[PDB]
């Protein structure tokens, strides 16, 4: 979906840096998600949201914080960047059933 | 939990392609197939909720749901260079959450 | 088992 | 003879009284056998009749987890409906869902259910065919549209046709 846009597409962070990945969706969907894929393999859920004001931990929420200020904005925050977090982050929205993903955000953590 | 037994698959351009997918999930299965082209996000190919066990998707793709065999195998009758990519099988684990497979890399010659 | 999470209104 | 199972989830938000109250009650034939209350000190799905106590702890766990998710769904859609009908914010409203399945003497599905009511009035309901929808007013017309587009009917049907019927049986043998 061209409705899901992440920012930025490429980010390099220093160890300890507070990083915030941003997602925007004009699909008018209530559900939004943040996955990470780091081997071109399985994508794993970090955090999701049932709608504005909702913030639910995924399978690997450690080191991550999330925020759903509004309907179309869901941001993932790495409070203190650590190399274990270098990976490609994908955001998705969905109104039940099908999930629509953004282009992805490649984030690397230099020590 | 969904399982894609093959990590890599190679086919001759023009030939048929079949990517296997097995699912172990007690509840109502809501299965999907996503394709991921290099430097891009996963895109929906097709999905199956109920009714016709054989679902059609974009780009001449189709899959068949088999409660008995517990599979949701993908198929395309004639692949082209364009189809080289990573294919994901996924089941709505507890909806509205989605659980992805390890994926399968398809290489066409 | 219950009906799955519903779609958005 | 035929049997039935039916679940009623209702969310009620009240004038500046914080987040809405969520409750879910299930009926087998015409007896309540399970229930969940968000007003409880410890929100959890619990057995309302003894024969339901013969379900594992894993059962009550995910059932409860579904309920917590459902609480959020209502919390959100109550809001989207305020918009649709152009109403206030501090206002007091109710949104409920009812789903279920009747089975024939042969234990196979007889009728599926999935429907919603806002503020006491009908909103949208899956027809008997489990393929089309009935939309009360114009606001509901909006939902119908996207649900027709997203294939919501097939989504719910999937459950109504198998998972439900299967469990209605689990329970019918249990007592």
């Amino acid at each position: 979906e061209a409705a899901v846009t992440q920012s930025p597409r490429n980010k390099v962070a220093v160890t300890g840096e507070k990083v915030t990945l941003s997602c925007n969706q004009t699909n008018n969907h209530n559900n939004m998600y943040w996955y990470r894929q780091d081997t071109g393999h399985e994508l794993r859920l970090i955090y999701y949201s049932y709608g504005a004001g909702s913030t639910e931990k995924g399978d690997i929420p450690d080191g991550y914080k999330a925020s759903r200020p509004s309907q179309e904005n869901f941001s993932l925050t790495l409070e203190s960047a650590t190399p274990s977090q270098t990976s490609v982050y994908f955001c998705a929205s969905g109104g039940g059933g099908t999930l629509y993903f953004g282009a992805g955000t490649r984030l690397s953590v230099l020590s | 939990s969904v399982t894609q037994p093959d990590a890599r698959v190679t086919v001759s351009e023009g030939a048929s392609l079949q990517l296997r997918c097995k699912y172990s999930y007690s509840a109502t299965p809501y299965l999907f197939w996503y394709v991921q082209y290099p430097r891009q996000g996963p895109q929906l190919l097709l999905k199956y909720y109920s009714g016709d066990p054989v679902v059609q998707g974009v780009n001449g793709f189709e899959a068949e749901f088999s409660k008995s065999n517990s599979s949701f195998h993908l198929r395309k009758a004639s692949v082209h260079r364009s189809d080289s990519a990573v294919y994901f099988c996924a089941v709505s684990d507890p909806p509205p959450l989605l659980t992805f497979g390890s994926g399968t890399k398809v290489i066409v010659l | 088992q219950l009906s799955p999470f519903p779609f958005d209104l | 003879g035929p049997h039935s199972m039916r679940y009623y989830e209702t969310a009620t938000s009240r004038r500046g009284l914080g987040e809405p109250r969520y409750t879910s009650v299930g009926y087998v034939d015409d007896k309540e056998f399970v229930r969940f209350d968000s007003d409880a000190e410890n929100p959890r799905y619990e057995p309302q009749v003894p024969w339901m106590e013969q379900e594992g702890p894993e059962y009550w766990e995910r059932i409860t987890q579904v309920a917590k998710g459902q609480e959020q769904w209502f919390r959100v859609n109550l809001r989207t409906l305020l918009g649709y009908y152009n109403q206030s914010a501090g206002g007091t409203h109710t949104l409920q869902r009812m789903y279920g399945c009747d089975v024939g003497s042969d234990g196979r599905l007889l009728r599926g259910y999935e429907q919603f009511a806002y503020d006491g009035c009908d909103y949208i309901a899956l027809n008997e065919d489990l393929r089309t929808w009935t939309a009360a007013d114009m606001a509901a017309q909006i939902t119908r549209r996207k649900w027709e587009q997203a294939g919501a009917a097939e989504y719910y049907r999937a459950y109504l046709e198998g998972e439900c019927v299967e469990w209605l049986h689990r329970y019918l043998k249990n007592g």
